[PDB]
RNA sequence: CGAGUAGGAGGGCCGCUGCGGUGAGCCUUGAAGCCUAGGGCGCGGGCCCGGGUGGAGCCGCCGCAGGUGCAGAUCUUGGUGGUAGUAGCAAAUAUUCAAACGAGAACUUUGAAGGCCGAAGUGGAGAAGGGUUCCAUGUGAACAGCAGUUGAACAUGGGUC
RNA sequence: AGACUAAUCGAACCAUCUAGUAGCUGGUUCCCUCCGAAGUUUCCCUCAGGAUAGCUGGCGCUCUCGCCCACGCAGUUUUAU
RNA sequence: ACCCGACCCGUCUUGAAACACGGACCAAGGAGUCUAACACGUGCGCGAGUCGGGGGCUCGCACGAAAGCCGCCGUGGCGCAAUGAAGGUGAAGGCCGGCGCGCUCGCCGGCCGAGGUGGGAUCCCGAGGCCUCUCCAGUCCGCCGAGGGGCACCACCGGCCC
RNA sequence: CGCGACCUCAGAUCAGACGUGGCGACCCGCUGAAUUUAAGCAUAUUAGUCAGCGGAGGAAAAGAAACUAACCAGGAUUCCCUCAGUAACGGCGAGUGAACAGGGAAGAGCCCAGCGCCGAAUCCCCGCCCCGCGGGGCGCGGGACAUGUGGCGUACGGAAGACCCGCUCCCCGGCGCCGCUCGUGGGGGGCCCAAGUCCUUCUGAUCGAGGCCCAGCCCGUGGACGGUGUGAGGCCGGUAGCGGCCCCCGGCGCGCGCCCGGGUCUUCCCGGAGUCGGGUUGCUUGGGAAUGCAGCCCAAAGCGGGUGGUAAACUCCAUCUAAGGCUAAAUACCGGCACGAGACCGAUAGUCAACAAGUACCGUAAGGGAAAGUUGAAAAGAACUUUGAAGAGAGAGUUCAAGAGGGCGUGAAACCGUUAAGAGGUAAACGGGUGGGGUCCGCGCAGUCCGCCCGGAGGAUUCAACCCGGCGGCGGGUCCGGCCGUGUCGGCGGCCCGGCGGAUCUUUCCCGCCCCCGGGGUCGGCGGGGGACCGUCCCCCGGACCGGCGACCGGCCGCCGCCGGGC
RNA sequence: CGACUCUUAGCGGUGGAUCACUCGGCUCGUGCGUCGAUGAAGAACGCAGCUAGCUGCGAGAAUUAAUGUGAAUUGCAGGACACAUUGAUCAUCGACACUUCGAACGCACUUGCGGCCCCGGGUUCCUCCCGGGGCUACGCCUGUCUGAGCGUCGCUU
């Protein structure tokens, strides 16, 4: 129950902040949970997502153990594109179907300097 | 327009009132402004009481209300001078000062001197440098509460008289009267002419 | 509305044209020019008596009647027939008013809530509120009122010392101080007898704070409990008593219908 | 015992919309609406039931609150008809034959004849105002009150020393 | 010529005051059950309107008849005058 | 299909099928509201009282712009008292005796203390008889002539204040 | 002639500063109508309002009495409740309409001229140095301001000066940090609980059901939103005097700048002018024999002046100190910068504007000012085959669906198209009455009753009684076995180891005081405590009723369900 | 017979009602409460790889530097794809710039016309030489400088 006096429990204000977010706020809404064996090593519940995370889809018409690689992350449509997720058009050309990463389990990450530094700050604060 | 039996109603609504109407929906908000204004005043000060200037004791000027008594505004300069303390000394003590107020009545005048003797007995002050002039020892942890409520002394405490019992005597139920109002009320209206009618009686000669 | 029900400016044509006498806006070219201006019955007209902010919203109620209502609504919450008639589940519950200890008001975690209400047999009422947290009917879903949820029990207490943190986000519960009572909480909607848990110092403050008929209420101003209309009110036990049914006429049970 | 305009009261498990209460109500296994030679109920306001459509929320009962119930106002705004394939496309003399491109020619282009404006011009150039209308190429759904293979249309690209 | 003054003239146009005023025209949205009239008096710058009575409705209240004579009342007769 | 009935609705109007007016046709929108004030009526709370309505106290807890409290916050409002232009004055009689010419006449002492008459729901006292031999006896139900203290209220008399 | 001084003056692209303009909701100063109402209309009312004009701020304005009062007297302003629809006004008509009290919010009070004292002890600028950074200031020399009078002490509450008495050492801003700050100082950034568990619907699932007597896991986190639909646990955030990171500001302490205050007595000092008032004339107000403002004229005084509400004298008294100045608060805000909430509106509603809205477009212009939200879960927005040149179609495909195909959700009614049925001379339509046909619907088509009881036929079960086993329950009197109920009372029990109150009392009881001749004195009066009294309600033995919704055993017949016996 | 007219009903079409949804309004309340001669509000034009409107910026023009965030922007191409090099994008905003008109400020407002001072070039000072930059409104405040007066005086030929 809301006990801040300075936060929105309005339907119209939250949808307005959703579809008119800035881009650096838009990174955190498209966050994806980690696999539960990998969360045991890191002590973090979910991660912001990027260009080269190997991904198990969980929900959709494309379900279960299809661990491919992602390629684009449209922030604009709140939609990622994975390698394996295909569907043909009419004119014989394949295209990629997008999945919102509330419906995505990250099994492999991309490891770099700033990805570690978040992960320390995430794991320490869960405490 | 008017009809079967009803009262003549003259409201003042010809003047276009809807432009000039103050609406009190800001009434809970100001009330929470003002507790949080007094409480912001509470934790600024220090040991000194909120509503801290002490008020005098004043009877209410009419024939209607002069049987009750009221915290006035400031102690008389001449009242406050009988207690012996200088003017701008006294406001730093925390006493209210009013130059406009006379003292016709020594029963009023001495009653406030008793009140100042009360307050200066009451006062626990703190110095800047403990040279010990008019200052306090380690005194009851700032005397058990920092702040008072609605004046330091409960200023109303309107004093009542008992005059509990007495035997009725001879010559009071024999002499007192309604008529000694009417004789005296008519005595007052005729003091001017009875002076003059006898004065021109002996001026005639 | 307040203004700008009609920002527009118009006068009426009148006679020599076949239209009507509503004001018509002045100009041309823009195809609202010529249309119907302000009034009720037009597009973009004002409404009929545009509602005013200085309506009489707030209602004042006598201070004895409010206290009469608290006195009545507490009295309904001591009968199991009335409180099941509101809709609560008391079928396996402990005897009515039910005083839990003053040890309750220092709970910290909320497993201690759930272990309490399952041991007091009040958990059946909460499990109804889980089944009743459906969505609103109407248009209120737009204006921030989206969840319909029926009430449960309420713990009436004094000396808040952690119970409001532990019982807080139980679904459908109202956690309520003794010396600040509401009629809007004790009898929601106007239908009396909400199932209520009293605490030891709660249920012992009520003797002090309202008083008997014999003593006063030693925590309020001048409020004795209000005197009664009937004293002994069993209608059947009065009417079968020896005093009445000696004194009566006779019964009369033949029908004697329309004789042809 | 029953009539009823103007009118006043009463009852409504009549309807609409919103709010606390309740229905361990209702539903992607199909809610609202809408339609219905389908089955009924009520004196009536109006409702319940089936079928068909659609695809995500809705209704009962007790209370509370209305900007709450249409045939009318030369009603406002929106929409469609009968009139109707009707009036009408009639100011200033006018077209014709052939040929080319083109799905497609009474009008576009060329060529010949027959013509009119007739130098106060239906000609040659400007001031005002119009502002890309000028030129070229390209298409033929609009628009040009018939048509168009044309244009002062649309589309692209040029030009005003 | 009372003409013309941006298709506006015996006082332009535009916006506000302004939702000006009107005893005067037009409209006034669901059913059922009960009761159901007036156009007359008097006065009013009253005569196309109101005021007042009359007429109408509603809400009550105070009582009586349920058992050789009741109480009360009347658009009626009778008997007197 | 047919027999019989059958003029087109609103409106003003002495009267409308009217040679009176508005109404081509459908959908949606659309017209006694709200604030103040007074009056009667009604429900509820209290009662010679009533009222927090303006303030303050609660911790600052989503719903809390709520609610709860004060009372040496009852100042005040309205009511308890009227009348007069105003100075102003401002609502108890009845019973048994006494004093003067006991008179067109006022005073002195006790004893209850809001008068009286006609009407007047209800209540009380009820003579009187009523129920299988008879006496002999108290409860008892119901009827009850007449009588009694009489509510609300109306009609009338007396009194009291200005 | 010539110079020098000062005053009136002008000149400058002089050195350096300043004003202009904007928004205008709230505030301030002037100006100012009319419709309306009076049933007409002039005064009145509308209203000192809309419009016009000027100024400013986060508030403004107002303000420390030329006041109210009329008695036990108050004591700056502003604001709220009351005074009050009241005194007053007014063709005394319609109407208009204060204030002092009283209770609240808030409370903060001061300076200058004059009077003289101090030798102009004061000030600005420049020059040169001082100082620490973020930038602005304190110590030295010259040039002005300035006697037509800067500064210090001074303000009507009195003040000053000289005695003498009493005691007295203060206050001030920077600076560097140790420390705290009422939800726990302000700002922004990044972060923190728990299922995708089995089975299953569906285009998709966030549904529907379930997880060991400990109720599957987290809850200080069940507010809300997103994600192929309805989510405490899938994601962001929500919860908390939760956690850390940066930036800023307000609460203790090394150096500057400054410092005689209090009482009594003696002496002298002590004030605002074409202003107050008076005349008149306009306007305004409730203000009336003139409330205030303003013009014109007349024009002041000192024991004076203004006021004290009916003009005018003769007074007595009350009360204030005008014609100089400043000052936070509570109060106001339909503009602006952020923000949460709504018994609101849901596209003909709501702002005119949910949209490329003050825009398209009209008027030369002042100005006027519209319409227009909706594909799907996702574009998977229909490749290819095939008539026509193409528009337009038939096949095909994608989709759960093209009965969603680019204003693409549902798609009503008017009106129109075709198919089916029925009818056709008194325009159509309608009410009553049956009829014919059609339509589905219901029955199962003459083949429809349901269950009860008994006397008959055929297989199986186990009673009832009647007792014993054992549970539970209802029903009664003694008050029985206790409590408690309800009351007349006794102890006055808690009285000071009691709760509440009491205009009951008590100088035989204190204290702060007043009195009578340093004290006692009871001669009276003021106030806080104390403790007898009541009047209710918190105790203890006893009786007086009652076992009444106040609950338990005892025992009683009679119900009762389970065991075991018995047709 | 058909044709036609009418009544229904199925199906198609016209039209956009109803219903549902809402990045929107109004209303209340809170905390702040700030504009411009250092050149405002407003107006004009300009600026994107493909760009007309809306928005955004101002010849540095769809913003640069820094701070924060740490990897995309997106209709299509292209590029640094790096990020123990200095880091893609957005957000914040404390550095730098801000063309033309506007109180608008050289004079006018016709892009017209000037006047000084300084540097670059070029007849190597100029003469109305071309480019580049500064200054040049009014009112007024104190200070300074120049000088007018038979204003009033002195000293004086
Ligand atoms: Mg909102
Ligand atoms: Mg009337
Ligand atoms: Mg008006
Ligand atoms: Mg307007
Ligand atoms: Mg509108
Ligand atoms: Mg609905
Ligand atoms: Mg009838
Ligand atoms: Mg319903
Ligand atoms: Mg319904
Ligand atoms: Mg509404
Ligand atoms: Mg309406
Ligand atoms: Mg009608
Ligand atoms: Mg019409
Ligand atoms: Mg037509
Ligand atoms: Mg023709
Ligand atoms: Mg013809
Ligand atoms: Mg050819
Ligand atoms: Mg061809
Ligand atoms: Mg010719
Ligand atoms: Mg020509
Ligand atoms: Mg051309
Ligand atoms: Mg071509
Ligand atoms: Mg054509
Ligand atoms: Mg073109
Ligand atoms: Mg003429
Ligand atoms: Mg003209
Ligand atoms: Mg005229
Ligand atoms: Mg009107
Ligand atoms: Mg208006
Ligand atoms: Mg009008
Ligand atoms: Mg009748
Ligand atoms: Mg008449
Ligand atoms: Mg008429
Ligand atoms: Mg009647
Ligand atoms: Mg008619
Ligand atoms: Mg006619
Ligand atoms: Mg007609
Ligand atoms: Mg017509
Ligand atoms: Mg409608
Ligand atoms: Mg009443
Ligand atoms: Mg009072
Ligand atoms: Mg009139
Ligand atoms: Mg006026
Ligand atoms: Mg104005
Ligand atoms: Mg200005
Ligand atoms: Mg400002
Ligand atoms: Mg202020
Ligand atoms: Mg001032
Ligand atoms: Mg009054
Ligand atoms: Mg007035
Ligand atoms: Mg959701
Ligand atoms: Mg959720
Ligand atoms: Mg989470
Ligand atoms: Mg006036
Ligand atoms: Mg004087
Ligand atoms: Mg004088
Ligand atoms: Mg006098
Ligand atoms: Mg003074
Ligand atoms: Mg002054
Ligand atoms: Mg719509
Ligand atoms: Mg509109
Ligand atoms: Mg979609
Ligand atoms: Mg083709
Ligand atoms: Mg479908
Ligand atoms: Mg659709
Ligand atoms: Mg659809
Ligand atoms: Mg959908
Ligand atoms: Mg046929
Ligand atoms: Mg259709
Ligand atoms: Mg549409
Ligand atoms: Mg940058
Ligand atoms: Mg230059």
């Amino acid at each position: 129950m809301k006990f801040n006096p300075f936060v929105t429990s309005d339907r119209s204000k939250n949808r307005k902040r959703h579809f008119n977010a800035p881009s650096h706020i838009r990174r955190k809404i498209m966050s994806s949970p980690l696999s539960k064996e990998l969360r045991q090593k890191y002590n973090v519940r979910s991660m912001p997502i990027r260009k080269d995370d190997e991904v198990q889809v969980v929900r959709g018409h494309y379900k279960g153990q299809q661990i491919g690689k992602v390629v684009q992350v449209y922030r604009k449509k709140y939609v990622i594109y994975i390698e394996r997720v295909q569907r043909e058009k009419a004119n014989g050309t394949t295209v990629h179907v997008g999945i919102h990463p509330s419906k995505v389990v990250i099994t492999r990450l991309k490891l770099d300097k700033d990805r570690k530094k978040i992960l320390e700050r995430k794991a320490k604060s869960r405490q | 327009a008017p009809s079967r039996n009803g009262m003549v109603l003259k409201p003042h609504f010809h003047k276009d009132w809807q432009r000039r109407v103050a609406t009190w929906f800001n009434q809970p908000a100001r009330k929470i402004r003002r507790r949080k204004a007094r409480q912001a005043k509470a934790r600024r000060i220090a040991p000194r009481p909120a509503s801290g200037p002490i008020r005098p004791i004043v009877r209410c000027p009419t024939v209607r209300y002069h049987t009750k008594v009221r915290a006035g505004r400031g102690f008389s300069l001449e009242e406050l001078r009988v207690a012996g303390i200088h003017k701008k000394v006294a406001r730093t003590i925390g006493i209210s000062v009013d130059p406009r107020r006379r003292n016709k009545s020594t029963e009023s005048l001495q009653a406030n001197v008793q009140r100042l003797k009360e307050y200066r007995s009451k006062l626990i002050l703190f110095p800047r440098k403990p040279s010990a002039p008019k200052k306090g020892d380690s005194s009851a942890e700032e005397l058990k509460l920092a702040t008072q409520l609605t004046g330091p002394v409960m200023p109303v405490r309107n004093v009542y008289k008992k005059e509990k019992a007495r035997v009725i005597t001879e010559e009071e139920k024999n002499f007192k009267a309604f008529a000694s109002l009417r004789m005296a009320r008519a005595n007052a209206r005729l003091f001017g002419i009875r002076a003059k009618r006898a004065k021109e009686a002996a001026e005639q000669d | 509305s307040e203004l700008a029900g009609h920002q527009t400016s118009a006068e009426s044509w009148g006679t020599g044209r076949a239209v009507a006498r509503i004001p018509r806006v002045r100009g041309g070219g823009t195809h609202r020019s010529g249309q119907g201006a302000f009034g009720n019955m037009c597009r973009g007209g004002r409404m009929f008596a545009p509602t005013k902010t200085w309506r009489r919203w707030h209602r004042r109620v006598n201070t004895t009647q409010k206290r009469y209502a608290i006195c009545s609504a507490l009295a309904a919450s001591a009968l199991p027939a009335l409180v099941m008639s509101k809709g609560h589940r008391i079928e396996e519950v402990p005897e009515l008013p039910l005083v839990v200890e003053d040890k309750v008001e220092g709970y910290k975690k909320t497993k201690e809530a759930v272990l309490l209400l399952k041991k007091l047999k009040a958990w059946n009422d909460i499990k109804k509120v889980y089944a009743s947290q459906r969505m609103r009917a109407g248009k209120g879903k737009m204006r921030n009122r989206r969840r319909i949820q029926r009430r449960g029990p309420c713990i009436i207490y004094n000396e808040d010392n952690g119970i409001i943190k532990a019982f807080r986000n139980i679904p459908g519960i109202t956690l309520l101080n003794v010396s600040k009572l509401n009629i809007l909480k004790l009898a929601p909607g106007g239908h009396v007898g909400r199932f209520c848990i009293w605490t030891e110092s709660a249920f012992r403050k009520l003797d002090e704070l309202y008083g008997t008929w014999r003593k006063a209420a030693s925590l309020k101003s001048n409020y004795n409990l209000p005197m009664h209309k009937m004293i002994n009110t069993d209608l059947s036990r009065i009417l079968k008593s020896p005093e009445i049914q000696r004194a009566l006429r006779a019964p009369r049970k033949k029908i004697h219908r329309r004789v042809l």
